[PDB]
RNA sequence: CUCAGUAGCGGCGAGCGAACGGGGAUCAGCCCAUUAAGUUAUGUGUGUUUUAGUGGAACGCUCUGGGAAGUGCGAACGUAGAGGGUGAUAUUCCCGUACACGAAAGGGCACACAUAAUGAUGACGAGUAGGGCGAGGCACGUGAAACCUUGUCUGAAUAUGGGGGGACCAUCCUCCAAGGCUAAAUACUCCUGACUGACCGAUAGUGAACCAGUACCGUGAGGGAAAGGCGAAAAGAACCCCUGUGAGGGGAGUGAAAUAGAUCCUGAAACCGCAUGCAUACAAGCAGUGGGAGCACCUUCGUGGUGUGACUGCGUACCUUUUGUAUAAUGGGUCAGCGACUUAUAUUCAGUAGCGAGGUUAACCGUAUAGGGGAGCCGUAGAGAAAUCGAGUCUUAAUAGGGCG
RNA sequence: CCACAAGUCGAGCAGGUACGAAAGUAGGUCUUAGUGAUCCGGUGGUUCUGUAUGGAAGGGCCAUCGCUCAACGGAUAAAAG
C-alpha cells in the first residue's frame, strides 16, 4: 500500500478506445461500423446538420417571430436565497455584485422568491415582487 | 474551435422549461379564403414536435 | 491526534492534516497527473505536405497498367510522409484544488499509519559534510530518507547533494510523488506545524 | 512509441506453416496458401467428426446383417427379435461377437428366434 | 483572458461575427523658430561579461573467465554517486565532475561625463472640414446606415467658433482635425553556447548517418536516388600444395571465436542443390479430411514414439460485390519489410472521483505541478414578441376557458 | 388522421345579433376538389421597443395584400445548344 507498484483507479473509472478496421474477431473489422458504400461509409461522411435531402427544412418552412430587447440583458434576476451570500446587512446593486450574484455589467436586479432566509436585511433600489418582498419583513427586515 | 449556432433556426425557435416553442405556418398571406376558424386556430404558439427536437438541438446549441 | 518524536516528546497534530482516510482512487488520479505533468512532449513527424518534393503527378492516370498514383510521397510508398504527423503536446491536466489537498492528507495519514513518517524535535548539521549527515541517517535508522524542514540550511543541502535514496526538501516544497517514492519521511516538528497550518 | 512488427508476424506466420506441414507444394511453403488450407483442413474435420459416426454404424450394422444371414435370419428380423426379447447389447458390441465369435452370436440368434416365435 | 458564438450582418441561404464593461502584462510623456523628451556617433572613466587555461579525493584480496568493471569478503572519498572511455556491468584505472584559482591582448553590454549632430523647412495648421456623383473600409452585402478613405465636380466657420454621441431635430455630455517626436509589455530564428526529451534508430529519422542536392534524367526551369556494422587489438593469414605467377580453395599460422577471412556481428523467408527413409509407371478432378494395411528407424517391447501412406467414405480455393458466385465476374507470381478511424478545440451523454445549494477558476504572478488570482462560467424560475410581472404568467371585456410553468 | 410541416369533426361557456308566440335555430352553401410553405416588401390598427435624454426613423404584435414558385415541400431575383 502507497507505493508506486501499488496504486489502482476505481472500478470503472477506466475504459479501452475503440479501435476499428483491426480483424474479425474486434468485431469492428473490415468496415469498422461504416455499413456498405453510400455518402456516410465515406471519409468526412456526414451531411451538415438540418439537412433532410432537400425538402424545405423545419427551420425554413416556419416563419420568424419576435424581437430582442436590449435591456433584458442588462436586467437581472437575483433569487431571494442567494440573499445570505451577502456580507453585511444592506442589499444593495452594489453589494449584490460585491457578492458575485449579480454580474457587474447588470444595471438593475430583481428579487424573487424562490427560497428562504432567516437574516434581517435592508433592501436599497432594489426591486422586489410581492412574495419576496412579503418574506423579506417577515424575516425582521425592511425596503429602504 | 467554439461550435456556431445556426442563427436562421434561433430566429425560429426560443426554449421552454422542458421543450421549444415555435410559431405556426400558413398565416402570412392569401388569408381572405381561409375559414376563421383557421385564422384564430393557427394564432400563437406551439410546441416542438419530439421528432425534430434532437434536429433542433444540434442547430442551436446554447439556447 | 498525539504522536511522538523519536526522543519521547510528545506533538499534537490535526486529525485533518494527519488522520484522514485513506481514498486510492483519488490518490492515483493525483500522483498520475503529476507523473503526466512531468512530460516534456516535444516531437513532431513530416506529413504528405512536409517531405521534401512529390509536387507532380508521378505518371499518367489511366493506359500504363500500374495502380494510380498522385505523388511519390504518398504515405503508402517507401520514404512518404506519416499518415497522422505529431505535433508538441502539452500532457499537463488540471487538478481540482480540493482534490490535491486531499490526496496529500491522505498520502500522510497513510504514512503515519504505516510508521514511515518519523518526527523529530530538530534537524541540523554543523558543517556541509557528507559523512555527518550519512551517520546522523544512520543512527536515527532513516538512511534511505526525505527530510523535510521548516527551511533549508545550506549545509544540510550540501551534505545531501551527494547521499542515493536521500533528498531535502523545504515544508512548503514536497509533493505526492516524493512523499510516496521514498522508503521514509523524516520531518521536523517545525516543519510539521507549517504544513498543519498549510492544512495539507 | 514507434512499434516493429517483425518478431510477432514471424511467429504467427511460422506457427501456420507448422501445422501445415506434409502438404503438397505451395501448401507447405507459401503463406497465402497454406493458411486457406489448414482452415479447409480444420473445416473438413469438424464436418467428418460427425460423419465417422454414421460410416462405423453402417459397418456395424453390414457385419451384423451378415452374421444374421449366416445364421437363418436378416438383419430387421434379429434386431426386431432382440428387442421382443429385452436383450439390450448394442449394435458395437454385437458386431464385435459377430466378427470373433460365431458361437456366441449363435446363441444370439437363437434367442432372437424364439423371441419372435 | 472574458464578455460571446451574445448584439448584429446574410440569395435572412451557406456562412460571417462585434463592441461596451471587467480581470491582467507593461507603464511615460515631450515639443512647433532664443526650439523639448529622446536618439545616434566619438573620446575618457568605472562595473560586468566573453574569447586559451591550472589544480582537483578515495580499492585491495578471491572465484569464473580470452579479457573483470561481474561473484564472495572487507576498506576508503564524497560541497565530487553528472557523463564518457577502458578486452563483459567501475564513486575510488583514465578523461572528467563539485570546488578553488587564472589573462600579453582583443570584443560585447550597462552607467557617468565631454564634444558633434539629429529630433527641427517646423511657429495652433483652407482648396481643409462639409457637400453632389462613383467606389473602397468598417462584424455591418444600401439597408432606417451613422463614421473613416477618395477618383471626379465643388466648398465654410475660424473660439460669441468647430467635431462626435449609428437616419434626423432639440437639449445635454464630451473633445479641439486639417503640425510633429516618443521606451516597455508584442512578432520571429539564417546563426552562437549550455541543457533537455514516455522523439527516430539505416524501408525509420532530413532528400542526404556513407565524398548528396551527388550519380542519373531533361534544351531548360526543374526532378532526384541507392548505399552504415571483421576483430578488444590487423594480430588482415609468413610458408607448403592444386591452378594460367589468374580466380578459387586445402593445409599451416593468428585470434576467445575464422561457418569472425575481407560486401567479413546475428544470418529469417521466398527460391535452388546433395544425402537417407517410405510411397509412386491400369489410374481421372481445390490435393485435404475421417478411417486404415504394409515398410524403415527408435524403443521404457506396447493397447508405445518418429517418418511414409497402398486401399477407402465425404469433399468445386480465398477476398470483394451482389437477389444470387466453383463460377468462364473483381483482386493477388511468391517472400520479407512498410501501408489506412488520428490530433486540437467546442459540445452532449455514460462511468468514476472531489465538493455539494453550491461547484469552479482563466489570463497572469510565482526557485514554479505548490501557493496566490473570483474577472467570468454553470446550477438555483418561469411566462410573454416586448414593456413588464413572477410561483405564476400570457391570451381576453372576462376572476370564464385555454397554453406554457 | 398523421414522419414533420399540415389537414378534419366538435358539444359547451361569454359578448353582440337575426328570425320565431315559444321550446329554439344560426360560427356560410348535403358532403367530399376550386390550391402554394418560408424569405422580402405594401396597407389598416396598436397601453410594445426606441443605441446619451425627449421625440422621430426603423423594428415587434394583431388584421390583411403581392407567385401557372403547375417540375404544384416551392435549389437563383436572374439561364439555350
Ligand atoms: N588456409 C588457406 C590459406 C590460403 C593462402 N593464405 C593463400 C590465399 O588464398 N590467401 C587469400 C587472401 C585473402 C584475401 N584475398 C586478402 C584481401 O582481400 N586483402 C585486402 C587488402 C586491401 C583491402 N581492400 C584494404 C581495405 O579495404 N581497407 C579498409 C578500407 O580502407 C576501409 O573500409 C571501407 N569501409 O571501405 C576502412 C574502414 O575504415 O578500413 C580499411 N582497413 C583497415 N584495417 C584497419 C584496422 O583493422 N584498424 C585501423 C585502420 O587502419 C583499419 N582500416
Amino acid at each position: 500500500t502507497l507505493r508506486l507498484n501499488e496504486l489502482a483507479p476505481a472500478e470503472g473509472a477506466k475504459r479501452e478506445h475503440r479501435r476499428l478496421g483491426r480483424g474479425i474477431g474486434s468485431g469492428v473489422g473490415k468496415t469498422g461500423g461504416r455499413g456498405i458504400k453510400g455518402q456516410k461509409s465515406r471519409k468526412s461522411g456526414g451531411v451538415r446538420p438540418g439537412f433532410e435531402g432537400g425538402q424545405t427544412a423545419i427551420y425554413r418552412r416556419l416563419p420568424k417571430f419576435g424581437f430582442t430587447s436590449q435591456i433584458a440583458l442588462k436586467t437581472a434576476e437575483v433569487r431571494l436565497s442567494e440573499l445570505s451570500k451577502v456580507e453585511g446587512d444592506i442589499v444593495s446593486l452594489e453589494t449584490l455584485k460585491a457578492a458575485n450574484v449579480v454580474r457587474r455589467d447588470q444595471i438593475r436586479a430583481r428579487i424573487v422568491l424562490s427560497g428562504e432566509i432567516t437574516r434581517a436585511f435592508t433592501v436599497q433600489g432594489v426591486a422586489l415582487t410581492k412574495g419576496a418582498k412579503a418574506a423579506i419583513e417577515a424575516a425582521g427586515g425592511k425596503v429602504e | 474551435a467554439k461550435l456556431k449556432t445556426r442563427r436562421g433556426a434561433a430566429k425560429r425557435f426560443k426554449a421552454t422549461a422542458n421543450g421549444f416553442k415555435r410559431k405556426q405556418a400558413f398565416k402570412r398571406h392569401i388569408l381572405t379564403k381561409k375559414s376563421a376558424k383557421r385564422i384564430r386556430q393557427l394564432r400563437g404558439c406551439v410546441m416542438v414536435h419530439v421528432s425534430d427536437v434532437a434536429s433542433v438541438r444540434r442547430m442551436c446549441p446554447y439556447i | 491526534m498525539n504522536l511522538k518524536t523519536v526522543s519521547g516528546s510528545a506533538v499534537e497534530l490535526s486529525e485533518v492534516a494527519f488522520g484522514r482516510e485513506f481514498n486510492e482512487a483519488l490518490v492515483h488520479q493525483v500522483v498520475t497527473a503529476y507523473l503526466a505533468g512531468g512530460r516534456q512532449g516535444t516531437r513532431a513527424h513530416k506529413s504528405r505536405a512536409d517531405v521534401s518534393g512529390g509536387g507532380k503527378k508521378p505518371f499518367r492516370q489511366k493506359g500504363t497498367g500500374r495502380a494510380r498514383a498522385g505523388s511519390i510521397r504518398s504515405p503508402i510508398w517507401v520514404g512518404g510522409g506519416k499518415t497522422f504527423a505529431a505535433r508538441p503536446q502539452d500532457w499537463s491536466q488540471k487538478v481540482n484544488r480540493k482534490m490535491y489537498r486531499g490526496a496529500m492528507q491522505c498520502i500522510l495519514a497513510e504514512l503515519v499509519r504505516q510508521d514511515r513518517l518519523v518526527l523529530v524535535e530538530e534537524f541540523a548539521v554543523a558543517a556541509p559534510k557528507t559523512k555527518e549527515l550519512l551517520a546522523k541517517l544512520n543512527d536515527l535508522n532513516a538512511a534511505r530518507a526525505l527530510i523535510v524542514t521548516d527551511a533549508v540550511d545550506e549545509n544540510l543541502y550540501l551534505a545531501a547533494r551527494n547521499l542515493p535514496h536521500v533528498d531535502v526538501v523545504d515544508a512548503t516544497a514536497i509533493d505526492p510523488v516524493s512523499l510516496i517514492a521514498f522508503d521514509k519521511v523524516v520531518m521536523s516538528v517545525a516543519a510539521a506545524k507549517k504544513i498543519e497550518v498549510e492544512l495539507g | 512509441a514507434r512499434v516493429k512488427r517483425g518478431v510477432v508476424a514471424h511467429r504467427r506466420h511460422k506457427k501456420i506453416l507448422a501445422r501445415a506441414k506434409g502438404y503438397y507444394g505451395a501448401r507447405s511453403r507459401v503463406y497465402r496458401v497454406a493458411f486457406q488450407a489448414v482452415i479447409k483442413a480444420g473445416q473438413y474435420a469438424y464436418r467428418d467428426r460427425r460423419q465417422k459416426k454414421r460410416q462405423f454404424r453402417a459397418l456395424w450394422i453390414a457385419r451384423i446383417n451378415a452374421g444374421a444371414r449366416q445364421n437363418g435370419l436378416s438383419y430387421s428380423r434379429m434386431i426386431d427379435g432382440l428387442k421382443k426379447a429385452q436383450v439390450i447389447i448394442d449394435r458395437r458390441v454385437l458386431a464385435d461377437i459377430a466378427m470373433h465369435d460365431a458361437v456366441a452370436f449363435a446363441a444370439l440368434a437363437e434367442k432372437a428366434k424364439g423371441a419372435l416365435a
